[PDB]
């Protein structure tokens, strides 16, 4: 159990910066040509 | 079979249909059986890789949300593309790229 | 391209109805029913 | 969610605070006697 | 480096005739003459850019064997811009055209020289009459016109 | 009233998706109300559903 | 992709394809796609077809009929998608648009545009004319 524990919590991510700048032009399309606009929104998952 | 699939002038106006039916997902497991071997020596059954795989990539050219949905087993497609090498017409890293 | 974007009233029917399935999901998805969470381990569990 | 469910605004008073960790308390009693936590 | 490149551009009617296999060599044609249509930066004290405008017309004079409707639109506007940038000094591409492109007048293949002729007078209303033979010609183009 | 013309913008723009989103929206919501429809179709739903 | 095309335009292409296919199986020969195009009113010199085999063995299937169908269509109407994309800033239609009418309608287009970004995009480009429009857009 207790290598679980250990090993699990060294896999949780942080921080990090270089894929912040994805998301900082990423953001900067509004709509597929014509498709239901970006479907993901948010799409929050890549920082935390 | 798969010839015949590519006929029926459904499998170009509702894609919606097969992401539902989700066959890109079955035939996946098709190739993947054929080409678990050792090394290069198990490269049983060839012929159908190549009869296959050119399904996939005009799969891929149809609409962007079916780009999306097969793009992310880019990781599992990767893992045992560069190991069978040496035949023409297609083979899975032509689909990965 | 916004301005060639096609009304809503050129849809073939069979199309403009798969649109509003998948868009009315804005009824179920915000509804709570609750019920089955107090009730489960009442009947359930206690009183077996 | 059977458990947390009782888990700008008046001064709680003594007698009701106990009420809820007494309920809360109860609620889960119920779930660790029946085998459950040790899994 | 057109000391180099107009070598393998020397070779450019040398099969657009008979038949011509591999026509691979149009395919260099589409990251070099663009590259070269990019560059208004020319000046004297040479004259091989005269064996190398007419190489260019010399591309030009297929008017449908083996040039792609699409891909005869680079070599088209690899010349059309090319003009402005020379000193005056287009002597024999002039004399090139002089009544042949007069001639057919009735042909497709016109309007490659017709709008680039009038880009010529267009910017020398008022000058390029420094010459003899050549004023000769214009007139001899303009009779037959 | 010109503004008018203004308001009058998912009917022309906006992918079709975008248009079901604004029509459906007060449908089947609870109490506000934004660009409703006839208070004749509005009825089925509150009994459909 | 493929997606630009309607249902209509594809069941007329399979329509086409299916009445000059040798047994079904999907082929052709190098002249049969020459007179599966002429038999729609659309009449391509050889140097159209000329690229597309050497694009795409004298085996032409159905999705590489398909896909020449696509580009052939789409590069035309790509050409003229701007123009009728034009015909609702201007009222009369000849490419004249007011500039006081331009900044309450573009900004509810429906692409999250703010006052910003269609005040960047009119002061880098009264009434201005159609050509104009496709010279700032493209750029």
């Amino acid at each position: 159990f207790f290598q679980s524990i250990q090993a699990l919590m060294q896999t949780c991510s942080v921080l990090d910066l270089n894929a912040f700048e994805r998301q900082n032009k990423a953001e900067g399309l509004g709509m597929v040509n014509e498709d239901g606009t970006v479907i993901n929104r948010q799409n929050g998952e890549k920082v935390m | 079979s798969i010839g015949n699939i590519m006929n029926n002038k459904v499998f170009y106006q509702h894609p919606n249909l097969m992401r539902a039916l989700g066959m890109h997902e079955t035939v996946m497991e098709v190739m993947v059986n054929v080409l678990g071997g050792g090394e290069t020596k198990e490269i049983r059954f060839p012929k159908m890789v190549t009869s296959c795989c050119r399904f996939l990539c005009y799969f891929c050219r149809i609409s962007r949300q079916n780009q999306r949905s097969m793009f992310d087993h880019l990781s599992y497609l990767l893992e045992n593309s560069g190991i069978g090498l040496g035949m023409q017409g297609s083979t899975p890293l032509d689909v990965a790229a | 391209a916004c301005f060639r974007m096609t009304p809503l009233y050129n849809l073939p029917t069979h199309r403009a109805c798969n649109m509003f399935l998948e868009s009315y999901k804005a009824a179920w998805i915000l509804t709570e029913d609750h019920s089955f969470e107090d009730r489960m381990i009442d009947d359930l569990s206690k009183a077996g | 969610k059977s458990c947390h469910l009782e888990e700008e605004e008046v001064e709680v008073s003594f007698e009701e605070k106990e009420m809820e960790k007494q309920r809360l308390l109860y609620q889960q009693s119920r779930l660790h006697t029946r085998g459950a936590a040790e899994m | 480096h057109v000391l180099d490149v107009g070598f393998l551009p020397d070779m450019r009617a040398a099969a657009s005739l008979d038949t011509a296999t591999f026509s691979t060599t149009e395919m260099a044609l589409a990251l070099n003459r663009y590259l070269c249509l990019a560059v208004l930066p020319l000046i004297t004290k040479c004259a091989p850019l005269f064996a190398g405008t007419e190489h260019r017309a010399i591309m030009v004079d297929s008017m449908l064997h083996t040039v792609y409707r699409l891909s005869r639109g680079r070599s088209l506007t690899k010349a059309q811009r090319d003009v402005i940038e020379d000193c005056l000094m287009a002597l024999c591409r002039y004399i090139r055209p002089s009544m042949l492109q007069h001639l057919l007048r009735r042909l497709v293949f016109d309007v490659p020289i017709l709008n680039e002729f009038a880009k010529m007078p267009l910017k020398l209303l008022t000058n390029h009459y420094e010459r003899c033979w050549k004023y000769y010609c214009l007139p001899t183009g303009w009779a037959n016109f | 009233s010109a503004a008018e013309t203004a308001r009058r913008t998912r009917e022309f723009r906006s992918p079709p998706q975008e248009q079901i989103n604004m029509l459906l929206h007060f449908k089947d919501e609870a109490d506000e109300e934004d660009c409703p429809l006839p208070e004749d179709i509005r009825q089925d739903l509150q009994d459909f559903h | 992709m493929a997606d630009q095309l309607t249902e209509e335009q594809i069941a007329e292409f399979k329509e086409a394809f299916s009445l000059f296919d040798k047994d079904g199986d999907g082929t052709i020969t190098t002249k049969a796609l020459g007179t599966v195009m002429r038999s729609l009113g659309q009449n391509p010199t050889e140097a159209e077809l000329q690229d597309m085999i050497n694009e795409v063995n004298g085996t032409i299937d159905f999705p590489a009929f398909l896909t020449m169908m696509a580009r052939k269509m789409k590069d035309t109407d790509s050409e003229e998608e701007i123009r009728e994309a034009f015909r609702v800033f201007d009222k009369d239609g000849n490419g004249y648009i007011s500039a006081a009418a331009l900044r309450h309608v573009m900004t509810n287009l429906g692409e999250k545009l703010t006052d910003e970004e269609v005040d960047e995009m009119i002061r880098e480009a009264g009434q201005v004319n159609y050509e104009a429009f496709v010279q700032m857009m493209t750029a």
